[PDB]
């Protein structure tokens, strides 16, 4: 990820002011997890969906 | 289009539901506690 560079598929996180603004690490451990999830694969055996 | 945020700021006090919820939680202890030993120290007094 680039500095000053927004990925394409990231997360957000609530500001005290009360928007939603482009929070990098709370963006990367979804977005590798997605790169795990893309070589290994996700499991969601014992889901109730 | 406009907005026209007539709101007094309430947008920067944070978290504040709760620190709502706080203010009239206290105002109904201080409000019944001097409810409650206000009526049995009249009821003290009219034991003695």
């Amino acid at each position: 990820i680039p500095r000053e560079t927004i990925p394409f598929l990231h997360l957000r996180k609530k500001t005290p002011a009360g928007d939603w603004k482009y929070d990098r690490q709370l963006s990367s451990l979804f977005l590798d997890g997605l790169e795990k999830a893309a070589f290994n694969g996700v499991t969601f055996k014992d889901k109730y969906v | 289009p406009v907005m026209a945020d007539l709101n007094g700021g309430l947008q920067f006090v944070p978290e504040l539901k709760e620190f709502t919820a706080k203010l009239r939680k206290e105002l109904v202890e201080t409000s019944e506690v001097r409810k409650a030993v206000s009526i049995e120290t009249a009821l003290e007094h009219k034991v003695v």
